[PDB]
């Protein structure tokens, strides 16, 4: 089988009013060969702002995380930035 | 249930080393990650016979469940030892993990190198061009000075003493070339699958007297891998150092105002302090600090905090800027900085003028390799030549960097998290740098 990694991405909104359900729907609509979306939660970070914390499993040789982050960030209407919360080998 | 100190550990090794089962075993039996999934499979295991099950079998099913994307827990894994709460990373083989290992949060206090004991697996794992050596080199370069070696798959070589001894000899050579002193490294023979010497001592090796390591105060000994981990030395945290807090994001909240967010890397942030943001040089008072759901009296090294400041627009401070204390070595933008660069394996050569993007703390800025000042022996730091004309894979060199945009960095000796960086090019990290001087 192909080498894989499980990654947890933090996707940050613009403010406390950003439509979070739309934000995660847009992330999950991203389709890449070797990318599998997993569980997610909206986590408070203070002052009423919540970040999206979502898991994904990627085939190392097929999915560029740099590219995935860049793609998510194209949703400028909802996304301010993305960061890797944690990542592990599977 | 005793109060614990916190440490970070990174587990590295070749694809056949069995390091994921080994790390998985520790988390399973000493932590609480995806326990509902673990429980589902422990019950299901009754189907294999009359009830008995091997932890490795459950780990295998947990892995498949994770691959389906239906497990609940995030990828931040932890487990406990008698003294510590350990945050562990089973290093990914993903190439984008290299940058994350260099600039990500939670740098390791100890690396655990898992070695397959088998005949063709051991050799494959110590190749000079392998991912394992690169990870070991990166850890060494970043200051991870503690190392533990676990020789896995001992069952496959029938727990033969000679084989273990030869592996220890060869692995000592391997790590010495990277830079580690083998005398300070415990070598533990284990079976990640069967559990030998993981949490309990093995009964398959009467010759085994335990592992040992030299420390500054004496010799520490033990039998298991868990004991080796518990023996990791307590590192000193930067609580009393001046505040350094690289910004990750900046929000404009109605009724509150400006709220920068970032990780406290050194020092402590408190409401009432007067802070400065660099490269811009804006100064202001911290109104309140929040983390997760709690309002804080202080955010300490490691806390990812939000804080509210007045008379700073979100337009004047941004991701990459650094927040510090105006009355205790305030951070400053720099005109240039000199750093020791270790060139990783990549399809190219570096000449003065090269200007790739550098990732340092939360900053992402192209910086020119303005001058190649020296080439050095990597392990000792001895100068080999002045003004090398180019750098190739493997070289260690002192380079003068000039940032293309205002940038705040620090010497690694003073503020570690703001003094290490990754150099990006050709879809990979091509070099790692440690800052030695800054022209503020
Ligand atoms: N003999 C033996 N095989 C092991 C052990 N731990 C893991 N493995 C095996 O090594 C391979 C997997 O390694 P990884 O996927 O990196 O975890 C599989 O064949 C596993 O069944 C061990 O202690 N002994
Ligand atoms: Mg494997």
């Amino acid at each position: 089988p192909a080498a894989k990694s499980i990654v947890t991405l933090d996707v940050k909104p613009w403010d406390d009013e950003t439509n979070l359900e739309e934000m995660v729907a847009n992330v999950k609509a991203i389709e890449m060969e070797g990318l599998t979306w997993g569980a997610h939660q909206f986590i408070p970070i203070g002052f009423g702002i919540k970040k999206l914390q979502i898991n994904c499993v990627v085939e190392d040789d097929k999915v560029s995380l740099d590219d995935l982050q860049q793609s998510i960030e194209e949703d400028e209407d909802h996304v301010q930035s993305t960061d890797i919360a944690a990542m592990q080998k599977l | 249930g005793k109060e614990k100190s916190h440490i970070n550990v990174v587990v590295i090794g070749h694809v056949d080393s069995g390091k994921s089962t080994t790390t998985g075993h520790l988390i399973y039996k000493c932590g609480g990650i995806d326990k509902r999934t673990i429980e589902k499979f422990e019950k299901e295991a009754a189907e294999l016979g009359k009830g008995s099950f091997k932890y490795a079998w459950v780990l295998d099913k947990l892995k498949a469940e994770r691959e389906r994307g239906i497990t609940i827990d995030i990828a931040l894994w932890k487990f406990e030892t008698p003294k510590y709460q350990v945050t562990v990373i089973d290093a990914p083989g993903h190439r984008d993990f290299i940058k994350n290992m260099i600039t990500g949060t939670s740098q390791a206090d100890c690396a655990i190198l898992i070695i397959a004991g088998g005949v063709g697996e051991f050799e494959a794992g110590i190749s000079k061009d392998g991912q394992t050596r690169e990870h070991a080199l990166l850890a060494f370069t970043l200051g991870v000075r503690q190392l533990i070696v676990a020789v896995n798959k001992m069952d496959s070589v029938k727990w033969d003493e000679s084989r273990f001894q030869e592996i220890v000899k060869e692995t000592s050579n391997f790590i010495k070339k990277v830079g580690y002193n083998p005398k300070t490294v415990p070598f533990v023979p284990i079976s990640g699958w069967n559990g030998d010497n993981m949490i309990e001592a093995t009964t398959n090796a009467p010759w085994y007297k335990g592992w040992e390591k030299e420390t500054k105060a004496g010799v520490v000994k033990g039998k298991t891998l868990l004991e080796a981990i518990d023996a990791i030395e307590q590192p000193s945290r930067p609580t009393d150092k001046p505040l350094r807090l690289p910004l990750q994001d900046v929000y404009k909240i109605g009724g509150i105002g400006t709220v920068p967010v970032g990780r406290v890397e050194t020092g402590v942030i408190k409401p009432g302090m007067v802070v400065t943001f660099a490269p811009a040089g804006v100064t202001t008072e911290v109104k309140s600090v929040e983390m997760h759901h709690e309002q804080l009296e202080q955010g300490v090294p490691g806390d990812n905090v939000g804080f509210n400041v007045k008379n700073v627009s979100v337009k004047e401070i941004r991701r990459g800027n650094v927040c510090g204390d105006a009355k205790n070595d305030p951070p400053k933008g720099c005109a240039s900085f000199n750093a020791t660069v270790i060139v990783l394996n990549h399809p190219g050569q570096i000449s003065a003028g090269y200007s790739p993007v550098l990732d340092c703390h939360t900053a992402h800025i192209a910086c020119r390799f303005d001058e190649l000042l020296e080439k050095n022996d990597r392990r000792s730091g001895k100068k080999l030549e002045d003004h090398p004309k180019f750098l190739k894979s493997g070289d260690a060199a002192l380079v003068k960097f000039v940032p293309s945009k205002p940038m705040c960095v620090e010497a690694f000796s003073e503020y570690p998290p703001l003094g290490r960086f990754a150099v990006r090019d050709m879809r990979q990290t091509v070099a790692v740098g440690v800052i030695k001087s800054v022209d503020k």
